């Protein structure tokens, strides 16, 4: 599920927050999960998906990305 | 001569009033640090 | 009525101008603000007249609260 | 918003001038005759 | 009067909320009607 | 503010209140005094750049009817303040023997200025003769200027 919110002002801004909801569709995991087999070797949960790119609007500005339980500071 | 002309009431209540407003300014900003250095969250464990 | 026939708005304030109006609204409103207070705590029963009073409170919230308005949109809480 | 460095500044300029102008008044309050009176 | 009198409706009926809200106007208009009263017999004492 | 709760009234603090209402009151005239002294000065400055005696006289006049006017109502509201048992009393009547001394020092300076302006006083006398008014002058003034803070 996504939520768009789309707000216009007077004042020359329009605000857009969406809310996004994921979830991995893959073949279920089995087994533990090794922190340290997965760093060490590359060919390790190689369906894992570990980052997606969004082309946001040119104009975007002040561009933030949180959570439920505050920010995250991952994004590039 | 513009501040002698004043009474010497009006000269201890203004004082009276300057320092006080300036001294409740000062205690509230000085406690924003960790709010601008990091994100606005809960600290320690307790207050959760 | 469609978009490339029409015309574009945009807010008359430009958005360099918002600091700028922000400290003068409400470095105004506050000089008003303390003579109002000064004021009534010197004045005594005999000492006091309304017409002042209601002059210096009436100006003083003008200035400050257009003041406040700028300070918001210079935030960026857009209304 | 404000970086660090701006509030930190800002948080020394405003407390020494505090301290100076209580300095201040006690100048006046003493000077003051009818404080005696 | 009222206001002792209100106390025996809280005990049956009415909750901690609702007991305040008729409380504050009772009190107000008690004190006023107190002060007035209290300012002639204090002229008349001093007669 | 205007509301006041009050039961039982303390006449020495509704006195006390009154006493200064009428002291700041008091301060103005005088000062207003002061300004008439000024406007006459003035007034001498311009006869003697007219050598016009017309103008000084209506300033004089204005000076005698205004202040006089102004003397009155200090007397007036000092014996109130007599009658308030104020201390002060004395004083403001003491402000005024001393007014009439820069009052008179004041029309020196006006007909120094009148004989100046005739021929009948030099120049060169007429500085030191002025100084020493002035300097008078200013000396009543800060003996005003010391009582009136003691009010
Ligand atoms: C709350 O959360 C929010 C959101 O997370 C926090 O804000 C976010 O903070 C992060 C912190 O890192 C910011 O990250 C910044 O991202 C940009 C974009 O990075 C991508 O593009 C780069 C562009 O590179 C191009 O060119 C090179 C060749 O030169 C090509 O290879 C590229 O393909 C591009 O064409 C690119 O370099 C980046 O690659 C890096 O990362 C990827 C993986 O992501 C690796 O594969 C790469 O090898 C490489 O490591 C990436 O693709 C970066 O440009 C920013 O880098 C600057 O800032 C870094 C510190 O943040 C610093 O380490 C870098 O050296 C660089 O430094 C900049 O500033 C320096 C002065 O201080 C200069 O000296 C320097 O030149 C440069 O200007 C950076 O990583 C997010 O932007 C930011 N997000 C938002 C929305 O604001 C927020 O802080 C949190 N609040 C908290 C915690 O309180």
């Amino acid at each position: 599920s996504m939520t768009r919110v789309i707000e216009v002002s007077h004042w020359g801004n329009i605000a857009v927050e969406e809310n996004v909801d994921l979830k991995h569709t893959g073949a279920v995991l089995k087994g533990p999960f090794s922190r340290y087999d997965y760093q060490r070797q590359p060919d390790s949960g190689i369906s894992s998906i570990r980052s997606f790119k969004t082309i946001l609007p040119a104009a975007a500005q002040d561009v933030y990305y949180r959570d439920e339980i505050g920010n995250v500071s991952t994004s590039h | 001569f513009g501040f002698l002309r004043l009474s010497y009431e009006k000269q201890d209540t203004l004082l009276k009033l300057l320092i006080l407003s300036m001294a409740a300014v000062l205690s509230f900003s000085t406690r924003l640090f960790a709010v601008l250095r990091f994100e606005s969250v809960i600290h320690e464990f307790d207050p959760y | 009525m469609e978009l490339e026939a029409m015309s574009r708005y945009t807010s008359p304030v430009n958005p360099a101008v918002f600091p700028h109006l922000t400290v003068v609204l409400l470095a105004i409103g506050m000089f008003f603000t303390a003579w109002f207070f000064v004021y009534e705590v010197t004045s005594t029963k005999y000492t006091r007249d309304i017409y002042k009073e209601l002059l210096i409170s009436l100006v003083a919230s003008l200035f400050m609260g257009f003041g406040v308005l700028f300070l918001l949109l210079w935030v960026g809480i857009y209304v | 918003m404000i970086t660090d460095v701006q509030l930190a500044i800002f948080a020394n300029m405003l407390g020494v001038s505090l301290f100076l102008l209580v300095v201040l008044y006690h100048y006046v309050a003493v000077n003051n005759p009818k404080k005696q009176e | 009067a009222a206001m002792l009198g209100l106390m025996y409706v809280y005990w049956t009926q009415l909750n901690m909320f609702q007991t305040l809200k008729y409380l504050a106007i009772l009190g107000s208009v008690t004190f006023l009607a107190g002060n007035r009263m209290l300012a002639q017999q204090a002229v008349k004492r001093t007669a | 503010v205007r509301l006041d709760f009050s039961i039982t009234k303390d006449p020495a603090a509704e006195a006390r209140m009154k006493v200064a209402c009428i002291t700041e009151q008091v301060l103005t005239l005088v000062n207003k005094r002061i300004g008439l002294y000024r406007h006459f000065d003035e007034t001498v400055n311009r006869y003697k750049q007219s050598r016009d005696i017309s103008t000084l006289n209506s300033g004089k006049k204005s000076l005698e009817t205004e202040h006089k006017a102004l003397t009155s109502e200090i007397a007036l509201l000092q014996s109130r303040l007599k009658t308030e048992g104020s201390d002060l009393c004395d004083r403001v009547s003491e402000m005024q023997k001393l007014d009439a001394q820069v009052k008179e020092l004041v029309l020196k300076s006006a007909v120094e200025a009148e004989r100046l302006v005739a021929g009948k006083l030099k120049k060169d006398t007429y500085i030191e003769n002025e100084k020493l008014i002035s300097g008078k002058r200013q000396e009543l003034v800060t003996k005003i200027d010391h009582i009136l803070d003691a009010l």
